[PDB]
RNA sequence: AUGAAAGUGAAUGCAGGUGGGAACGCCCUUGUGGCGUGCACCAUCGACCGACCCGGAAGUAUGGAAGGGUUUGAGUAAGAGCAUAGCUGUUGGGACCCGAAAGAUGGUGAACCAUCUAGUAGCUGGUUC
RNA sequence: UCAGUAACGGUGAAGCGGGAAAAGCUCAAAUUUGAAAUCUGGCAACAUUUCUUUUGUUGUCCGAGUUGUAAUUUCAAGAAGCUGCUUUGAGUGUAGACGAUCGGUCUAAGUUCCUUGGAACAGGACGUCAGAGAGGGUGAGAACCCCGUCUUUGGUCGAUUGGAUAUGCCAUAUAAAGCGCUUUCGAAGAGUCGAGUUGUUUGCAGCUCUAAAUGGGUGGUAAAUUUCAUCUAA
């Protein structure tokens, strides 16, 4: 708009995306967190990180204590100790 | 592989199928037919003077000079080296 | 010099108006060929599963169908692919079976059954083969239980060091020839 | 996020304390004052990750941990950014307008012409209620 | 989109991913030697036409052509032997439907009264049509005076053509091809690739040399050589 500019006031005047651990429980759908997380049943869910694009799993944050199986590529040196107190597991991706 | 992603035998752990082979890897196979013809006219036509000059080098046991020399007029080695070997035994042959 | 776009809802309706002049061309046949599953090259892209360009002569020699005949019925070939891993060989090969499973062939020469094309010509339909055929990604596995003895896996041992395995073979494999 | 890069890759402490700190509550039932609480914060600090240095629990030559620095980062410490519009400033496009000789390309005639050109403008002049 | 990234030293990509569009192939390199089976042209007939203007066919003659025209084959292969399934036209009238265009034709309702005005297409009164209240003209702002607009992706009437549908007639079809197998054979493009050298924007070009058959090009590796991968130039 010119109209509201200054000129016509001057007249004469001249790869590897990273998820933390205080994440995976949201890659989940909300119905799969709502029926297995802490819920003392037999078997654990499984997070693949990979299928939401992200490369190596970091290890910043606290767990909830239901067990998870994560399918990862790469993975820090802590968040794989982190989840072996929360109970579930982490195997390695291809 | 084992199922993972580093290593000398890195990869995703699967059953390969032993894939056949293609006509396009035939390329360089000898055919009796044209090895006959490469004998007739390598008979009738005769030989370039630079294979003339290194091969009596090959008779007076000058090899290392005719080695270079050789290197010198096709100029990669492995050029050099096939030429020699087959004058050599075209050397015996005779 | 200066790209501008003003004929961008025109060149979109010309595509519309292609599509509609070449589908009526050919109603009974579909309007999209089919495609096999083919994965992305690269250590970005691998995990995905999209279209390819054609089926090749591995599977079409599985499938029970000639390079010839699939031409004319509308199967692509693509000759430069090969398929290593038998699953690729599957997954491409039941993608076949079922479009020839829902294919129909109208017979030639005034619609008497020829080998085993068709009887009946009344089913002329054209259909989208996303929708009888849709490309899936890859099958993701869930609830899989215990894999404690992964547990004791504890990945490093095989990362941190295979990785520096790989990265001092050459160096190793120089020594071992070099004291023998 | 860090490192030159391989590569590793961030709640100490109600995801802290230390003081303070917003309003509120909270009164002693007045309020004030305090009781607090502590937001943004604020400064400090305890620390938490990478680099740097010393050390090598282990675990398959390899290799890493525990621990020691008061060296380092507009680091983590309970994410705040993305998109659109407007204003203003700046950089580049002819670039607020006007104006210097010149140079090139291709032509016409025995110097001229047309394009490049809206040029080099560090200036002169003008620049609208 | 990668990406103003890599790279170069302001210049400035590409692989991957998403989408538009998709369609594949032809020769040279071997023979058919129990048949040059091939082709242009002259001549006589038969036709056909966007078309007396076009396009062919048949017959015959002649020439081209063994320094190579046909058939088969092109690396995805393929040739030659073996097997049982599958198939098949480079045709020709009629009817109907389907669309393309042109050519034409058909399109609803006030010009009824009063005032002003040179003129009513203005104002007021009373109506009408509307799949038509886009627009233009007519003596001033006209849906109803006119051309048009809407119905119209339509009715009609020609003309051809689109190819499918059915039909009719010839065809020749003693046929060839696809795929189980091989008891194997597989020819594969040279002053080209390449190397050095000079110029210019790795590419190309002049210059001298000049290749090879698991060879050659290209890269991940190694190591400076190597494996490995991928492709088959002239």
């Amino acid at each position: 708009p010119t109209h509201v500019s200054k000129t016509r006031k001057l007249r004469g005047h001249v790869w590897r995306p990273t998820v933390n651990l205080d994440r995976l429980w949201t890659l989940l759908p909300n119905e799969a967190r709502d029926k297995y997380l802490g819920k003392n049943t037999e078997v654990a869910p499984v997070i693949n990180v990979l299928q939401s694009g992200y490369g190596k799993v970091l290890g910043k944050g606290r767990l909830p204590e239901t067990p998870v199986i994560v399918q990862t590529r790469y993975v820090s040196r802590r968040a794989e100790e982190k989840i072996k107190q929360a109970g579930g597991v982490v195997e390695l991706i291809a | 592989a084992p199922g993972l992603v580093v290593g000398l035998n890195k990869g995703k752990t699967l059953t390969k199928r032993q894939l056949p082979e293609r006509p396009s890897r035939r390329k360089g196979h000898l055919s009796k037919r044209t090895a006959f013809v490469r004998s007739i006219v390598r008979e009738v036509a005769g030989f370039a003077p630079y294979e003339r000059r290194v091969m009596e080098l090959i008779r007076n046991s000058q090899d290392k000079r005719a080695r270079k020399l050789a290197k010198k007029r096709l100029g990669t080695l492995k050029r050099a080296k096939g030429k020699i070997e087959e004058l050599t035994s075209v050397i015996q042959s005779s | 010099y200066v790209k501008t776009w003003f004929n961008q809802p025109g060149r979109k309706l010309r595509r519309r108006q292609a599509r509609q002049t070449k589908a009526a061309k050919i109603a009974p046949r579909p309007v999209e060929a089919i495609r096999p599953a083919v994965k992305p090259p690269t250590i970005r892209y691998n995990m995905k599963v999209r279209a390819g360009r054609g089926f090749t002569l591995e599977e079409l020699k599985a499938a029970g169908v000639s390079r010839r005949v699939a031409s004319t019925i509308g199967i692509p070939v693509d000759h430069r692919r090969r398929n290593r891993s038998e699953e690729s060989l599957q997954r491409n090969v039941e993608r076949i079976k079922v479009y020839l499973a829902h294919l129909i062939v109208f017979p030639r020469k005034a619609g008497q059954p020829k080998k085993g094309d068709a009887t009946d010509v009344s089913g002329a339909e054209q259909t989208d083969v996303a929708a009888v055929l849709p490309i899936t990604q890859e099958a993701v596995e869930e609830a899989k239980p215990i894999t404690e003895e992964a547990k004791n896996f504890n990945a490093f041992s095989t990362l941190s060091n295979e990785r520096a395995y790989a990265r001092y073979a050459g160096a190793r494999a120089a020594f071992q020839k070099k004291r023998a």
